[PDB]
């Protein structure tokens, strides 16, 4: 079915470095998807919405786009608070099903 | 065959006076599927209209009446059925005036017409 | 009582709804079908009791239940809900007329009187195998796209003054609404885009009340005629409801029915000079349906223009009780159900058989 | 903006089922669908299932379709998890989170798969 | 006829009936025949009432052939005799309050 594969969630990054994070499905997905940010003991923030969307309250600088199986999250001038594990979630079955991806962090 | 839907309007008496008239002349010689699906409703619609009238045309024998379109009888008119006189009833109304007048008594007309076309049978058989 | 057959011009390549159905639901219409006239016939035609409109009630049932499927289905059972998920694709939704048809043996009569209101004799009576074609177009207050009285706006009321049924009135004119959505404006609230402008000629509005009214008067001839709103009821009554493609669209029908006509004159429109009558519309993705107790969910809207046409063609209205009303009449256009509207479309038509034995007295005696 | 709230930690025996549940606070809670998402130690956001407010419809992962129950109270603007047959595999971090359907009340509703407002996460072990 | 009586500002459910089961249009009315709640196919539809704000319905009931009339926060004032319109037959009951 419809499955996420992310990037090798090892993710070398300096702050201050433009970071590129990915999500490839399996099947074909609109612009249905959610990028999240997670950090230890808290929520999965939405930061991302419909693929490229700014869900709110989200810096400039973690923007992304994508279509069909192929689906990129860059994070521009990257900020310690940012060396988070993302998520990449699909959504665009119905009735729902929902690919709620895999989780990949960044480091240094 | 019901070339007699043109009739409607006119009087019982009017209707047997134009067949008639019409009698004495005729007798004296005086974009595929639109057309293959209509081509064949058309023939049932005929093929049907000839099977229904050979099949009433035999069922009428019950009352001695077979192979008829007119035909008279030994049954008199009881009167309680309607009271009317017969140049009231053929000249003033239409047929279906006159069906309505009368279609509460026509299953007691029509049973009437069964026994009397068996009496009469009988009669005959004995005799012979 | 027969089973009449459908019959439509389909084209069957446009994947459109309609023409799918039809393309195996019926046959191509008939291209010389004939007609005759009767002479002296009277034949009395009910309109409220003509079974040709549950059989057309059923072919539509089908048509949608095969066509704009619902993401959500709900079914209320007794007093369980059953729950029916289904795909959600949009589909072309555009109404086709059909033609509906007698069986071999069968035909219809036509009511061919202009002044006829129904429920009674009509003096012109001619005899077909198919009525005209039909739009079966879904909608309440309102009715559209259907056909046009032949002079003036008749009332064919079952009852005038029974207050528990309908008026409708249909017109000798079509009024065009247009309706369309405000295209590329995407708007979203947070913790618009579902929204729709619908356009009315003001001087058509006011000429189709004023001879509405005039009919009204003669009905209740020491009364004042007033229009109001709905008292109240489901949103597909209360706003008129329509739909195109797979939008199902409400609109705010207040801005057409505030009048109060006496001397044939209202004022309601302050000679506004906007020749407009606009009403506010929205797009609904949860609705009530309309075949038979129920609600239905459909997916969000496309993202681009949607634009309905169309043609007003009657008024589904009723009246209020009266009965402690002094000097005035108060209509409201809230109301109606499909099988009004089949009502309003198949009044004139009617399916016989002959029965060619008949007995009659006369004067001969079958020799025996 | 739903202040959705977490409720307490969980611990139960294998074969037994649990039920969890969250609180919205300070909006409309028709206005909002609600998912689960199981945080199993080691995985990823796990998803549970979805339930819709105006229509009370829910889905669940075909994993869980015979062991898990979404419900909610119209009332208490509570939103609810049930599992049952619980095993050690099913030893998670549970929560719900949110999803703004404006004007769901008068039939506006989108169902959109965005999840806002979130709660904090319960643990739920066996034992 | 029937006379029910409630209290107050409590609910009150009157009813009519049909043997058959098709979900037939029916209406509800005051004494004074206004119309005050009624089903047009599968909508409910209300009439300029006192009641618009009170009334309501069991529209899962409607193809039982049970179309009742629900009256909540009843007022003194709604005390009247409720004449239900069901096919062609007429049925009713007094509301006292
Ligand atoms: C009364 O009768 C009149 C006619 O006699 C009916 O009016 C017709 O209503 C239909 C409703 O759709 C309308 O059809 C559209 O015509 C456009 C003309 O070019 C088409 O372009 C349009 O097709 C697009 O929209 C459809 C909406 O469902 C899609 O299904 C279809 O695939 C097309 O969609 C593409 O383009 C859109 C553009 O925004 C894009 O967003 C989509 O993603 C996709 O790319 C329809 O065919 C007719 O034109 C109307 N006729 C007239 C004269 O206006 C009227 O509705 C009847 N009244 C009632 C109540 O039924
Ligand atoms: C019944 O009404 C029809 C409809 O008008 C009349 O027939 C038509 O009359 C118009 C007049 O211009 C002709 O153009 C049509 O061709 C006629 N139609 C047919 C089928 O003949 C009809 O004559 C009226 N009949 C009666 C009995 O009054
Ligand atoms: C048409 O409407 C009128 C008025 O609503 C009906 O008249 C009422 O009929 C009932 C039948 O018993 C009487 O008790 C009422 O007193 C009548 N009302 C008035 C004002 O007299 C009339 O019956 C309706 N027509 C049909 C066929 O029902
Ligand atoms: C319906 O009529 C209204 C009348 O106001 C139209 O609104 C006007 O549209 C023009 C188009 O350029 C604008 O310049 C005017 O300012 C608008 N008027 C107002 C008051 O805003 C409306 O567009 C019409 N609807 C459609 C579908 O055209
Ligand atoms: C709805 O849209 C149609 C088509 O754009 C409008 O039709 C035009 O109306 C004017 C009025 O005189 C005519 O001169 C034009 O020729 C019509 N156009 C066509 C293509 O025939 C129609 O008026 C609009 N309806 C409303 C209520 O504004
Ligand atoms: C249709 O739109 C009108 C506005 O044009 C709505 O009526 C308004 O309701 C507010 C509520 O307090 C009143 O203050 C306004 O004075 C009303 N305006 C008018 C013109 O009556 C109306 O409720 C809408 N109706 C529907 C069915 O949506
Ligand atoms: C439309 O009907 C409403 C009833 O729903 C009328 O409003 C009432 O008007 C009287 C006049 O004194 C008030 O006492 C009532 O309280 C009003 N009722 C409501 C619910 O507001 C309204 O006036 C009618 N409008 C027209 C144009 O006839
Ligand atoms: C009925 O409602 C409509 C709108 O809801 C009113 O018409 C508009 O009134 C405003 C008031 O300034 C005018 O500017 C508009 O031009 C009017 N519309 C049109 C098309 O002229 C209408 O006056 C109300 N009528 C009554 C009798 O209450
Ligand atoms: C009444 O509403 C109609 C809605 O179409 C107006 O017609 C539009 O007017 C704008 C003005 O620039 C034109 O650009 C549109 O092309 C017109 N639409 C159509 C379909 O032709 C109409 O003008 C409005 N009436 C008045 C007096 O403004
Ligand atoms: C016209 O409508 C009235 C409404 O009561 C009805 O009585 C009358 O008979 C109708 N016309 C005909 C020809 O029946
Ligand atoms: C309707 O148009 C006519 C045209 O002369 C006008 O006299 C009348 O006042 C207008 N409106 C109403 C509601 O009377
Ligand atoms: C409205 O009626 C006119 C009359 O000729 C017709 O041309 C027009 O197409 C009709 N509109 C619709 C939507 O059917």
């Amino acid at each position: 079915e419809l499955e996420l594969t992310q990037s090798p969630a090892t993710l070398s990054v300096s702050p201050g470095e433009r970071a590129t994070l990915s999500c490839r499905a399996s099947e074909s997905v609109s612009s249905d998807l959610a990028w999240y940010q997670q950090k230890p003991g808290q929520a999965p923030r939405l930061l991302i919405y419909g693929a490229s969307t700014r869900a709110t309250g989200v810096p400039a600088r973690f923007s992304g786009s994508g279509s069909g199986a192929e689906f990129t999250l860059t994070i521009s001038s990257l900020q310690s608070e940012d060396f988070a594990v993302y998520y990449c979630q699909q959504y665009n079955n119905w009735p729902p099903r929902y690919t709620f991806g895999q989780g990949t962090r960044l480091e240094i | 065959i019901l070339g007699f839907l043109g009739a409607a309007g006119s009087t019982m008496g009017a209707a047997s006076m134009a067949l008639t008239v019409q009698a004495r002349l005729l007798l004296s010689g005086i974009h595929m599927l639109q057309l293959t699906v209509w081509g064949i409703k058309q023939l049932q619609a005929r093929v049907l209209a000839v099977e229904r009238y050979l099949r009433d045309q035999q069922l009428l024998g019950i009352w001695g009446c077979s192979g008829k379109i007119i035909c008279c009888t030994n049954v008199p008119w009881n009167d309680s059925w309607s009271n009317k006189t017969i140049n009231e009833i053929w000249d003033n109304m239409t047929w279906m005036q006159w069906e309505k007048e009368i279609d509460n008594y026509t299953q007691h007309i029509y049973t009437l017409l069964e026994v009397s076309q068996i009496q009469q049978e009988k009669n005959e058989q004995e005799l012979l | 009582t027969t089973t009449l057959f459908c019959a439509s011009d389909a084209k069957a390549y446009d994947t459109e709804v309609h023409n799918v159905w039809a393309t195996h639901a019926c046959v191509p219409t008939d291209p010389n079908p004939q007609e005759i006239v009767l002479g002296n016939v009277t034949e009395n035609f009910n309109m409220w009791k003509n079974n040709m409109v549950e059989q057309m009630h059923e072919d539509i049932i089908s048509l949608w239940d095969q066509s704009l499927k619902p993401c959500v289905k709900l079914t209320p059972l007794c007093c369980n809900t059953s729950v029916i998920t289904q795909a959600c694709p949009k589909v072309s939704f555009e109404p086709i007329p059909i033609h509906y048809c007698a069986p071999a043996g069968f035909a219809i009569l036509k009511c061919n009187s202009k002044t006829f209101n129904g429920s009674g004799p009509c003096t012109n009576v001619s005899t077909v195998q198919c009525t005209h074609g039909i739009r079966p177009v879904v909608s309440t207050q309102l009715l559209l796209n259907g056909s046009l009285a032949e002079e003036e706006i008749v009332i064919r009321s079952e009852n005038i003054t029974d207050n528990a049924k309908t008026i409708i009135v249909q017109l000798n004119e079509a009024v065009e609404i247009n309706c369309t959505r405000p295209n590329n404006n995407t708007r979203k609230s947070i913790h618009n885009i579902r929204q729709a402008h619908c356009n009315i000629s003001k001087a058509r509005w006011n000429e189709t009340l004023g001879q509405i009214v005039a009919k009204l008067e003669e009905q209740f001839p020491n009364k004042t005629i007033i229009f109001n709103h709905s008292s109240g009821g489901d949103p597909e009554i209360v706003t008129h409801s329509f739909n195109c493609g797979g939008e199902f669209f409400y609109c705010n029908t207040t801005p057409l029915f505030n009048s109060t006509w006496n001397n044939t004159r209202t004022d309601d429109y302050p000679t506004g000079g906007e020749q407009n009558i606009t009403l506010q519309c929205r797009i609904k993705q949860i609705i009530n349906m309309w075949q038979g107790v129920g609600k239905a969910m459909y997916a969000p809207p496309i993202r681009g223009q949607i634009r309905c046409s169309s043609n007003i063609t009657g008024l589904l209205l009723t009246r209020d009780g009266g009965r402690d009303q002094n000097g005035t009449e108060t209509f409201r256009p809230g109301g109606g159900n499909m099988r009004d509207n089949w009502r309003s479309e198949l009044y004139k038509y009617k399916v016989v058989k002959i029965e060619p034995l008949g007995i009659a007295p006369t004067a001969c005696k079958r020799r025996v | 903006q739903v202040q959705l709230l977490e409720s307490g930690a969980e611990v139960k025996k294998p074969g037994s089922s649990v039920k969890v549940s969250c609180k919205a606070s300070g909006d409309t809670f028709i206005r909002y669908s609600f998912t689960w998402v199981r945080q199993a130690p080691g995985q990823g956001l796990e998803w549970m299932g979805r339930i819709i407010t105006i229509l009370d419809v829910a889905h669940y992962a075909p994993h869980l379709q015979g062991r898990v129950t979404i419900t909610a109270d119209k009332s208490t603007s509570t939103v609810y998890l049930e599992l049952r047959n619980l095993r050690s595999d099913d030893t998670a971090v549970y929560f719900c989170a949110g999803v703004y359907e404006g004007e769901a009340d008068e039939g506006e509703y989108d169902n959109n798969g965005f999840l806002k407002h979130w709660g904090q996460g319960t643990l739920v072990t066996v034992t | 006829k029937k006379v029910v009586l409630g209290k107050k500002g409590d609910t009150v459910e009157l009813t009519c009936t049909a043997s058959q089961k098709k979900s037939i249009q029916f209406h509800w009315k005051n004494s004074n025949q206004i119309k005050i709640l009624g089903n047009q196919g599968s909508f409910l539809t209300k009439g300029p009432s006192k009641l618009n704000d009170r009334a309501d319905s069991r529209r899962s009931l409607w193809d039982q052939g049970n179309f009742p009339l629900i009256i909540k926060n009843l007022k003194i004032e709604d005390s009247d005799t409720y004449i239900c319109e069901v096919e062609d037959q007429k049925e009713e009951v007094q509301l006292l309050v």
